[PDB]
């Protein structure tokens, strides 16, 4: 994957940024070459947080007036990183008349469960936590509609029980909608 | 005109706030490199620059529990009703009167902020076209800041008859 | 004959002073805000322990009439005398007849128009004085506008009387400018060494009784606080302490236990809430002759941070006390005790392990 | 006379107390952003367990008609009965026709402008004040603007009744002065004593000033088991581990927090326990070296590995600890 910090404005004074569909949208238009090979059951083969990327990224319309790349293949478990995700923990419950709750105890010791169901095997780690976003599309045909999502920022430090259990999650994403900004995984060397 | 792009930004803006908390998190802590995050929100729709960041951030760092009339009546009537002390909020305001562009911006985020502590309505959007008003005509929009004040306070004082 | 005492302490999330809406007062200096603590805050803890400790309270009241009212009460007279002849005691003064009486409070005798500042046993002799003319007081009460009796030579002597804070820290009464006292102490405003930016703590107050839509609203309040290492400053000018004090031994023993205070004490402000008690990381007095030197100067620059400012403070004060003792040469006894033993410090003088031997040796030093 | 408790406690992955939006609360000392646990939840967390422990349950609460009404309504008043009997007792007093209260909510008692703080059987007095005047009370009702009733002085007595809670962390309601009490505890914000950009070693500090808690309490033995309670209260609490270091001292002449130990924000990449514990040490040595005191100190920890000299005669354990130094006191 490759690691960079891009900036988005909007174009004219009158907003013509205002939206997280328009947010996927102006990710998506600054990579042409896109490719999503999909997997039913598990997740698919960017990431970002409010960028990670497998192609060449190069600028667009009302960006920086300049356009790292990085493989973990470089230099252990058991050793404690700095940490930040923005994720959203969730429960799937029948709705009367399915749906997508987010109480899944409810308060932060709910949201640590989240946590050793969610990482698994992978790291044992410190993930800072909150329990506590509205979104509608600009109109566009066949592009979404409008809706609420609920994100996370975890901080901390974790210790590696498995690299390339570790560089799946990376590379995969934890939790759902990463398209609105959640799911990129940030560890740090201490 | 100003006016405009400053309804844009005040529904917009309290939208994200009450809405999302990375962004207000992200704004407030620029009420300078420290303020750049705050540009991906409010920097599309801007002296006047200085006033629409500061404002905006500024309108975004109260407490929860605060979440055409100008800022002079909006003290007044905070005077009258939640009892505020008004000799004192009296000579903040006359120090407020007689400072530039970038002494706005430095003596006031503790009235204002400490006004809307106690649930007083604040109109954002005259405000931030003061604050625009700070770059030609300093002196003016003291004045009437002042005078709405005074004059709101007297006329809100004679109608408890 | 100038003792001038440096020091730097660092608080740690202090807000010792709020501003009237409780932001920490701020001192934009050199360019960058920095928040402070008041003068005139740190100078009454300063004077409360020394009152404390000495033994003699001063009292800056503007309600004397109803002490003296009190005092009269219990020597024996009726409420109405004893308020009367407080009356009489304060109708008594001025160049009018009388001093100037703020608006009646109901069910108790009237303040002073202005602030008055004398030892507590004056007030004992002020109501002795009142207590030798009862029967003049008894006629002059029944009168409509009573006019003063008592008479004014001594009880305006009465007035001059003079306390250890007195003596050190000054009073002025515009109306009696006879017992008027030139204090004898500065005290700078204490700013941070660094700039800091208020940081605000949202707090809220838990209901014990469970209600649905209370606890659901999670409505509350913001509290700002602040925390930083702070350069403390301060004269004594002793010739001038000598001749309010009369003796030069009582003004010794002001002198150290003014310095012992002034390292000691910490103004008490939302103490409860944060323990913001700490002693000074460093101290440097001086004995001065020609004229007191603060080193305020030396942090016109803010300190860039990410590393502990106490050691570059110290460090800083001491590059900038070589230099000034360079460009203005004197004889003037220096002198320091500090906890961090990473540093020499060579240009703060000959140095000492304990405050108490600090203080007590320079100002033995001194007379 | 002033009892200071010092302790280093590493919590982890704790997260206890949130801003409003979820991020730990932080400090930018040193320069640097350390996450603390604020104040304010852990006087609250450890007044529950001394409480708790204790026996005697404090309350503050800003809905105490809709309490003291449902006392009344168990007392065999009408349910209107008791709404307007209690009604009454909270209008019977203060300066003004009496207490502000809130805009009332739909099906209950409206709520008080400020909040209360006081012991629950201090509620059961308040329901036999309102209780003795039954037929003032029925009469009272019918008007449309009904008055205070019950004598203002003696109600003003019962909430004057102090709990140990409220001797030591004192209270504050602006309408009748002659209630308030000076709190006798000094609770400090536990930072980290490192960087973090969550888990780590907080460093805590309390104050307990035994002379006023004494005037509060009135009784010294009282007061010791109110100290006792406490230092055992802060150490075995968490606001939802045990700490890893304590030292208590017993200052006479004035208390001394060692928070500028810390103004060095630690590196890290090695466990902050021994550093922490050596520079506390370190710190604790030169303070009393610089201030001549014969206050008596002591020190409780779990790891053997060093003697810090400074901290005075070692304790084996907690409890040993707070019992022989609150014993000396």
């Amino acid at each position: 994957t490759w690691l960079t910090k891009i900036v988005p404005d909007l174009r004219y004074r009158q907003t013509r940024f205002r939206t997280a569909g328009n947010l996927h949208r102006k990710l998506i238009r600054l990579s042409s070459d896109l490719g999503e090979e999909r997997i039913a059951n598990p997740r698919q083969q960017l990431l970002f947080r409010i960028v990670q990327s497998h192609s060449p990224l190069r600028v667009d319309r009302l960006g920086p007036g300049y356009h790292r790349n990085l493989d973990p293949f470089l230099a252990d478990k058991g050793s404690r990183v700095r940490y930040r995700i923005v994720a959203s923990p969730t429960k799937r419950l029948g709705r009367s008349e399915t749906q997508r709750l987010g109480l899944k105890t409810w308060r932060g010791a709910a949201a640590e469960e989240w946590w050793h169901s969610r990482a698994a095997a992978n790291g044992l780690e410190l993930l800072s936590t909150y329990a506590q976003d509205d979104v509608r599309d600009p109109g566009t045909a066949d592009r979404s509609r409008k809706i609420r999502h609920p994100a996370v920022r975890f901080d901390g430090e974790a210790v590696i029980s498995d690299v390339d259990a570790v560089r799946h999650a990376v590379l995969n994403g934890i939790g759902r909608g990463k398209s609105y900004g959640c799911g990129l995984l940030s560890l740090a060397l201490i | 005109y100003i006016l405009q792009h400053a309804d844009a930004l005040v529904k917009r803006v309290s939208k994200l706030i009450v809405n999302e908390p990375a962004a207000r998190a992200a704004l407030r802590r620029g009420v300078d490199p420290r303020m750049l995050a705050a540009h991906r929100v409010v920097a599309p729709y801007v002296a006047v620059e200085r006033a629409f960041y500061a404002v905006a951030a500024i309108m975004a760092a109260q407490p929860r529990s605060a979440r055409r009339p100008n800022l002079g009546v909006s003290l007044a009537q905070a005077v009258f009703d939640k009892g505020l002390n008004a000799d004192s909020t009296e000579q903040r305001l006359h120090l407020i009167a007689r400072q530039n562009l970038d002494g706005v911006h430095r003596h006031l985020p503790r009235l204002v902020l400490y006004l809307r502590s106690d649930q007083v309505h604040i109109d954002w959007g005259i405000l931030i076209r003061d604050l625009a008003r700070w770059g030609h005509t300093p002196r003016h929009v003291a004045r009437e800041w002042v005078q709405d004040y005074h004059r709101t306070l007297e006329t809100l004082t004679r109608q408890a008859e | 004959t100038f003792v001038d005492i440096h020091a730097i302490q660092t608080l740690p999330y202090s807000n010792i002073n709020r501003d009237d809406l409780g932001s920490p007062k701020t001192v934009v200096y050199g360019g960058k805000e920095r928040t402070r603590v008041s003068s005139q805050s740190w100078k009454r803890a300063v004077r409360h322990e020394v009152e404390a400790r000495l033994g003699d309270k001063a009292v800056r009241t503007r309600r004397i009439i109803s002490e003296i009212a009190k005092r009269l009460r219990e020597r024996g007279w009726d409420a109405d005398l004893a308020d009367a002849g407080a009356r009489q005691v304060v109708l008594s003064v001025g160049k009018k007849s009388g001093i100037k009486l703020e608006k009646e409070k109901d069910s108790e005798a009237p303040a002073t128009s202005v602030l008055f500042y004398l030892p507590v046993p004056a007030i004992d002799e002020l109501a002795a004085i009142a207590d030798e003319h009862r029967d003049a007081v008894a006629k002059e009460a029944a009168k409509k506008t009573p006019k003063g009796i008592l008479p004014a030579d001594r009880i305006t002597e009465v007035l001059k009387s003079r306390n250890v804070s007195v003596n050190l820290f000054g009073r002025m009464l515009a109306e009696l400018p006879s017992t008027e006292v030139d204090g004898a102490v500065q005290f700078a405003h204490a700013f941070t060494v660094h700039g800091t930016t208020v940081e605000v703590d949202f707090f809220t107050a838990v209901d014990d009784i469970p209600k649905e839509n209370d606890h659901g609203s999670g409505h509350m309040n913001a509290g700002q606080f602040s925390a930083g290492t702070f350069y403390r400053y301060a004269n004594v000018n002793l010739d001038r302490l000598v001749e309010n004090t009369g003796d030069a031994q009582t003004a010794r023993t002001a002198v150290a236990e003014f310095l012992r205070a002034f390292l000691s004490t910490v103004p008490s402000g939302k103490q409860n809430a944060t323990a913001a008690m700490t002693l000074p990381d460093l101290v440097h007095i001086a004995v001065r002759f020609d004229r007191p030197i603060s080193f305020a100067p030396a942090f016109e620059t803010a300190l860039y941070g990410s590393d502990g400012y106490t050691l570059r403070a110290c460090q800083e004060l001491n590059n900038y006390a070589e230099r000034l003792r360079e460009v203005w040469p004197d004889d003037a006894i220096r002198g320091y005790a500090t906890v961090e033993n990473k540093t020499d410090l060579a240009a703060l003088g000959e140095r000492y392990d304990s405050y108490p031997a600090l203080i007590d040796a320079m100002v033995a030093a001194a007379f």
